[PDB]
């Protein structure tokens, strides 16, 4: 084969070769409306899809809850005080005690699912601030102990719907007798050790209180595996960090609440058995 | 002569390279092959032949015929499992030395559907039923019939046919599983319970025995050949 | 090859009962997952190519270690040339891989890897050595001195390896007198007749000249230096174009010699495990 | 030759290239019937066949006894007491003093033959047990001395029709003056040193007293050679091991007899001469 | 230049490799070949030429003309064999040094049909008969005419023609036989007996002599060239 | 080639009597097994390819060992370059294989394998040596010193071998002045005439210049080191494209020199064996 | 060139490439008859032929005597006593003082010729013996001195028509002052050092007194050279050895005579000059 | 890269081998040949020219 600028393959094995404001969306029995939402982000431009047999690893017939699990669950609300650094919720670990989705993911061994995350935070025309919502895939976070690595515990690494928080400054877990085994992600490093500024490479939106009060993210199912355990592996992760601090009428104690509404989409399960009863506290 | 340039990787002996070498016995006439019964054209063909699972690798029975017998009884119905074993065909101590396990221990990846058969070597008047359950990993291992049924299960009637097949399907997040007892690539659990106790008439033996068998299904496969730890050349 | 696709299946209520079988016959159950479970369609990509006989045996394995020295001319001790009878039963791993099957026709590929080292504390000089590796078929004279006529290799094939170059290598066709190598042989080479001395006709069990392939003699061509130099040739054997017949169960206990014997204390392969314990 | 994923052969020599219950069967003047025999096993799916000239090594005209030697000979019977570990008969060494087949194999130098082995053992509906009959090809067995290898004698390695037995536990032949040169095959190791569980790779059947009382095996002629001496090389070997021990009505002394009926099939001979008179006792 | 990669087996001298080498006498004009009678195109052609078998390698006769003579007589008929020899053409001391044996000792495998001829170098009035028997291995060697006849045999009449040919067929379990005296690959036995004693009239010599001859048949073949032990370069 | 198939045969009662022949004529009996025995049809696979003349001679054989040293400049002893007259009668195995036949036309392939070693107890240093192997045809001047004009190889072909690399090798066509190499020559080179001195015309029996191929001179190009280094070139000769004529009986007793002479005590080749003993 | 099991030649030179009783025959004015001669041997199946120009080395016009030299010359007769080991005559050295053939071979420098050798020896039906006549090409013979090699003299190595004899046992020529330089060929070794038994590879016949009394050999011209000097090189050589000793009526002194009759055939000569007068005694 | 195998006879200088070698003067313009009388195309052409035989190689 004479290629343009003589390529002959001598080895059978291949490895040996050479080198917009208005929005209303309905999922099941749940409906979401937002008159000042600045469009949606289809993360990586891929809508969630059911597993296709062409790339199907397991054989067992999949149980798709459909309406009973592809609903919008509103996680708890969090106050965005002036001196707040951020929050992070891992998925689907957040939807583990939410309706029938939690039951299905605990009962079934393997499970895949996309998500639709709607972050809601509204302020008056006289408020001043801006949030950034990033859907970090495979979101890891740094530990708190400099004497050990990858030492975080299951209970502390999976807060649930309560979520987690970013700390302004790192603080080693100096306790050498009973280490807390707890995440200590620095806000500007984003926890992973990278920089916040570059974090925009991830699928993201910005809730700028002057322009929009909502942020919609359609997160597909990204994973090295077509289907994987939901109780072990947390595919995505939502991180909400305030790019610019809240401010209002020269008032030093302004608070506004931020809410999340997550809807599993095209969620499929396999491998039914006794129900997982994990230790979380 | 022709100008060449020895690239890196020259004058090395790689023990997995298919390179032509000069013949040391030129013109050597070769005895023609003959049709010998039983030509095996793939190692998987051996993995698909049933072989008894030494279930009772406990104390006395270990390394004796008794290790192949699972003893049932005529006791009143109970939920305690008759037998239990993790689906680690290459590292499970019971499945490690079966033909399937022996073939697997030469490869580091395996992916397919297993076939657990059970034969009831008991009297003709011993009738009953059993529950053979496979529960994928990620939860509490079954310890009572209450939890085992929730997974895959088959109800075996011991009336006339002495055997029952449970096809353990391929449930895995990864496309392959390591042949080492591993936390991430666990296989699951398999257990046998009494659904309905064995009932034997009078003047009949009151202690049955069931023999296991493990084989690969027609979709099985392995890759990444490796060495086996079952054999050591002492000194 | 693309393994069979895992076809779809659904609820059924028939009376074929493929799940139940009888192991009394010698036929294994061809049952498949679709029969006993609700199965979804799955396009199959996995192939059994890596597990074929060639791919299972397409790797050279050490079969011996031959020690040959070049004692200093100062010491009167004669040179040590190594005569190794050809066989794959010196090691275990290749032997165990082959003894899965009962018969085998395979071309062979032998590779010789040589190494050397000084022995005397005196850090002397030894010029690059040349090793002769001569194949003595069954019957040809066995060299008795490192410098006798038999080393002329008039008919015996031989390789001259210049230490420090690429390891020696040569291929060989199927040389079995029979139509397949006999890994196992249940019988004798003599039958003790009722009308002769007991000694006559006494032959080792399961020993036959089917595996009689002659010897391999390795020597250091260089005449002795003032400093002794030892060397160890390693022979790596790769079966090519291998066909095997009549599978068997792999060895479970450690080997003991060429036969199928096992030593007294080696008869405990399995490991402790409670019956009801995951 | 450009093969799919440039293969050029440079060396003339090829080695240098790169890589059901009811059964009734009649043989000659002998007939066998069994109303509860669970079908037959054609070992390796090859029916015995006469030597084909396309693969014929010797030239001498072959003597095929046909009816006079392809008959069913019933070897002696053996009691299957509760504490019995197994039995093994080597073929054709078993049929050495059976009718004209023994005479033909002793007179003729070379001889090939397939076999049809019918193992018969019947018990009441109230009996409990199971045998496994394996037709081990090239069946070798371990010696009794740890100080020597391959030291077994011809007389002890060829019991005849009496057969041999498997011992529960290994016992070295400590006698260093006059070694017994006798097989000591451990039952669970099958003698060869392998494991019994894997022994199912060999052609086999199971006589489960609840289901069937007979086992038929059609063993072809497998050997590295088209035709080979019958007095030296024992091609096949039958091993009967009780997978589950006999039991009956809580009785601690239950016995049932097991019988073998072997029929040479397509047996051919060559090389006639003085009759072999071997030393066997 | 071109990128290459020296595989294992480079820079080695294998004494059985057909590799082109530069000519040290370029353009050298070559004397043309001429038709010289007796061109041999295969070593087997030499194995097919009869050569006397030194039968009587005993004591005095050894290494003397007498070793080629087998002495018959006019004695009354007896069953004791006239002569005996194992069919080990390459290792039998009598057949080792015959042309067939000499050619064989350069190869380690042989397979074919042999041709033993016998010539009766006696008087014209000496008439009789002999039995030339070949008995394959695996039994007691023949020692009387009673046992020899049961194998292959030919009855040689010594009336007019002085010669008799016994074609020893190819009876072997293996497709080839080793050229070393071996227990597994034995060849068999060959013997000559009196069927009917030699009867000589009066005034006639009473001690005949028969000369043997051994050759290969047209189906013979050898392989796996080796060295010969018949020649040693002392020191 | 597929040898003739062993055709079938059955009982016969004719009077052709092919079994009986007469050895008095010089024609061997073409009898075949089917004639004297009931023979079964057999498809023939065996071939005589391995036994052809090429396959019988297609293997290099050592024909000489040439010793060349590089004495230390400290010792005044001159260098030792080796002059070896070309011939295959130094060894036995190749000579014995060739002396089956009377005449032979074969191209030749010579391979030189060199080895070196220190001799003085002083473990000194010697840089890699370069050997010159020069062919001196019959008549060309014979080098007398290791550093004289004759080594210029202006017309004599020569090989420069750098010790430690692949052994040297070169091919040569048929160089015989006659139309075939004369392994044996019954005659002389001079006829002693009746009218001249006895000394004149006296030539060795069976000696002729048909086997006059010149000499081969090997030297160490490197000028002497401070430490003596000995070396031994081995010449392996492979006949290619060989044709042979007029077979003969192979030698039975050990050789003695170039001729067909045998020594006094070597005339006992055969071995003891009773007439009636299997 | 892709040959069957890529052969490319890189070097111009070819050496660099990789790898019956009744007989009556008339020659000239001579006729030979034999009523009990067992056919003839055309040694190597090649009848003598005149030199063909396609393989003609010299240019000079060849002198073919034809009838004057292609006649049957009867060499002297020799008694075959019981204790006689054999005889050997070298050719054409035997026909050096025979008629015009001797004159032609002495006058001409180069000469080629085939031969027809008729060995005649007749005995009664009551005689017992057998001769073997071998036409050894390039027949060399071993010397008598172990202290020297190839030391035989021209006079002793060319007996003429008298021929030579084989000695039963070797005897070194211990005389170190004036070595005899004489052949000492041992009978069973055939002189060359080979064995007598293998000597049948040469063209040969057997004169078995029970069957035939004559032996005819048609020897072509075999030599490395198309034409060669006849006074130096003796192409062929006849060796007559008694395979079985003579015996007659229990008489310990039986003698019969053996005669040779040699006829040059297709004899050609070149290079005429002064006549060779060699020293022979 | 391509798999090769150095056969015996490598890295040796044989003084009778016709092997191509790199040019040390690339693009070097060559003076064209001209018809010079007396071109000899074979050494035999010289052997065929008569030359006096020094017959009397004796003493003086
Ligand atoms: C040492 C240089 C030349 C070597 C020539 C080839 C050596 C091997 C020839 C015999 C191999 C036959 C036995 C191998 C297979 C087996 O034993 O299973
Ligand atoms: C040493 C480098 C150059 C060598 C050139 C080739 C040397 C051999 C030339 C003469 C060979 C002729 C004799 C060989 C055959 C024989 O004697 O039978």
């Amino acid at each position: 084969q004479v290629s343009s600028q003589t390529t002959i393959n001598y080895y059978r094995d291949s490895a040996s070769n050479a080198a917009d404001r208005v929005l209303q969306l309905t999922l099941g029995n749940s409906t979401i409306t937002a008159q000042e939402a600045a469009n949606s982000v289809v993360a990586y431009g891929r809508w969630p899809e059911y597993l296709r047999d062409s790339e199907a690893n397991p054989v067992d017939q999949p149980t798709e809850p459909e309406v009973a699990a592809c609903r919008f669950y509103t996680l708890d609300t969090v106050s965005w005080t002036k001196e707040s650094r951020g929050w992070w919720w891992k998925l689907p670990d957040a939807l583990r005690d939410m309706g029938l989705f939690g039951q299905n993911m605990y009962y079934h061994y393997l499970g895949r699912s996309g998500y639709t995350v709607h972050v809601q935070c509204n302020a008056s025309k006289f408020h001043q601030g801006a949030l950034g919502v990033f859907a970090v895939p495979e979101m890891c976070l740094a530990g708190d102990s400099n004497t050990t690595t990858m030492h975080t515990s299951y209970q502390n690494a999976n807060p649930g719907e309560k979520g987690g928080t970013f700390t302004g400054t790192f603080t080693p877990d100096n306790n050498q007798t009973s280490p807390a085994r707890r995440f200590c992600p620095v806000d500007y490093l984003l926890g992973n050790g990278t920089l916040l500024g570059n974090a925009f490479v991830f699928p993201h939106q910005i809730i700028n209180l002057r322009t929009n009060n909502c942020a919609t993210l359609v997160l597909p199912y990204v994973n090295s595996l077509s289907i994987d355990s939901m109780v072990k592996h947390n595919n995505w992760g939502i991180a909400i960090l305030p790019l610019a601090p809240l401010n209002f009428a020269s008032e030093s104690s302004p608070e506004i609440p931020i809410t999340l509404t997550i809807a599993p989409m095209c969620c499929e399960f396999n491998g039914l058995r006794n129900i997982t009863l994990p230790r979380l506290q | 002569g022709l100008p060449v340039m020895n690239t890196p990787g020259s004058n090395q002996y790689l023990t997995a390279d298919n390179f032509q070498s000069p013949c040391a016995l030129p013109e050597f006439d070769v005895t023609p092959p003959i049709d010998i019964p039983g030509e095996v054209k793939n190692m998987m063909e051996l993995a698909e032949i049933d072989t008894m699972i030494p279930f009772d690798l406990s104390a006395t029975k270990k390394n004796t015929m008794e290790m192949y017998r699972v003893r049932l009884s005529d006791k009143p119905h109970t939920d305690d499992p008759i037998l239990c074993l993790s689906l680690s065909p290459a590292s499970d101590p019971r499945l490690s030395h079966t033909m399937l396990g022996e073939i697997l221990n030469y490869y580091t990846h395996w992916a397919g559907s297993l076939k657990f058969t059970f034969m009831f070597c008991g009297s003709m008047m011993a009738t009953g039923k059993l529950l053979v359950s496979y529960a994928p990993p990620g939860a509490d291992p079954p310890k009572k019939r209450k939890e085992a049924m929730l997974g895959t299960h088959v109800i075996w009637d011991i009336g006339l046919q002495s055997s029952c097949t449970m096809v353990v399907p391929w449930i895995s997040n990864t496309t392959y599983r390591l042949t080492i007892d591993d936390s991430f690539t666990e296989g699951g659990y398999i257990s046998v319970f009494y659904q309905t106790r064995i009932v034997v008439p009078l003047s009949t033996p009151r202690e049955m025995d069931i023999l296991g068998f493990v084989s690969a299904c027609n979709d099985f496969s392995v890759r990444l050949l490796r060495d086996t730890t079952h054999i050591e050349q002492k000194a | 090859d693309a393994l069979p696709n895992t076809e779809a299946s659904g609820p059924t209520h028939s009376k074929e009962i493929p799940a139940l079988t009888a192991v009394e016959t010698g036929a294994t159950n061809p049952l498949v997952p679709s029969d006993t479970v609700q199965t979804r369609h799955v396009v199959q990509h996995r192939s059994r190519s890596e597990s074929s006989i060639e791919s299972f045996f397409a790797r050279g394995a050490c079969v011996t270690i031959m020690t040959v020295d070049n004692p200093a001319s100062t010491t009167n001790k004669d040179k040590l040339f190594a005569v190794w009878k050809i066989t794959y039963k010196d090691t275990v791993q290749l032997r165990r891989k082959l003894e899965f099957f009962t018969y085998s026709r395979f071309d062979m590929e032998l590779t010789f890897v040589v190494t050397a080292n000084f022995t005397e504390t005196n850090n002397g000089h030894a010029l690059n050595q040349v090793y002769q590796i001569m194949y003595v078929p069954p019957g040809a004279p066995v060299p008795e001195k490192w410098d006798d006529y038999t080393w002329q290799t008039s008919s015996n094939p031989s390789i001259f390896y210049t230490y420090g170059t690429a390891p020696a290598r040569i291929s060989v066709p199927y040389v079995g007198i029979s139509n397949a190598y006999s890994h196992f042989y249940d019988g004798f080479s003599k039958v003790p007749l009722k009308d002769q001395s007991a000694a006559l006709g006494d032959s080792l069990y399961g020993a036959a000249s089917l595996n009689d392939f002659g010897i391999l003699a390795v020597r250091v061509v260089n005449d002795p230096n003032p400093t002794k130099v030892t060397s160890k040739i390693r022979v790596y054997l790769k079966p090519k174009h291998i066909r095997v017949w009549c599978p068997r169960p792999p060895r479970a206990v450690a080997y003991y010699g060429p036969g199928v014997d096992y030593k007294d204390g080696t008869l405990t392969p399995l490991s402790t495990k409670d019956l009801t314990t995951y």
